[PDB]
């Protein structure tokens, strides 16, 4: 029960988390398109 | 800990709110947070 | 006279290109000023250049 | 008037080596700006300067 | 992930072909690329 609980909410935090990288990913690959930013940050961004 | 991260976190969003932060520096202090809560849920489990 | 009309065309034409540097960054960050992007602060401080 | 001939020369010189530096720059910037290994931004700037 | 990293270590080799990166940023994306490969071996055998 402990396990099922804690793991649940673990993977809550790690979802937003994914969200969070997701998010960044799209601001970078929209800074990029744009020029502004080189391919290394949007490597980056992706690895991450 | 996490009560550390959600301060830098509230005072990352209250600077982005003012211009003075990119929206990456949110994210990134957004992730932060997320990472510590991961932790913290860890530590739940295991005290359990 | 038309060396120093030669040195004023010079100082033109920097004025031009630093101006046209200002422009295109200026047009860069317009769009990514609306998504946030960047920074406010980025964005005033191109717009001040320009 | 030979000294001041001097002191131009020298300034002109200076600004050939910047000249010289600016090329060269844009000479390598060129090909990695297609291949997206620079920022435009990057490229532009050089391209100002040069 | 190892895709990303090896189009990164492509990127950086052409740089440096150009001479507009070090020595020792080719090596440091050398060095990523490596550590990535150990990291797709090491999911191979779990999933073996």
């Amino acid at each position: 029960l402990a396990a099922t609980d804690t793991l649940r909410r673990e993977e809550a935090a790690r979802q937003a988390l994914a969200g969070s990288s997701e998010a960044a990913m799209a601001l970078a690959k929209a800074r990029y398109e744009g020029g502004v930013d080189d391919y290394l940050r949007y490597l980056d961004a992706q690895r991450s | 800990t996490l009560d550390s991260r959600m301060a830098s976190l509230e005072l990352v969003s209250q600077r982005r709110a003012a211009g003075a932060a990119t929206a990456l520096d949110y994210q990134e202090a957004v992730g932060l947070a997320e990472q510590a809560r991961a932790e913290r849920e860890s530590t739940e489990r295991q005290l359990r | 006279f038309k060396a120093a009309l030669s040195r004023a065309q010079g100082e033109l034409a920097r004025a031009e290109a630093q101006l046209f540097q200002a422009q295109a960054m200026v047009r860069r960050y317009e769009p990514l000023v609306k998504i946030d992007a960047v920074s406010q602060q980025d964005f005033d401080n191109a717009m001040a250049a320009l």
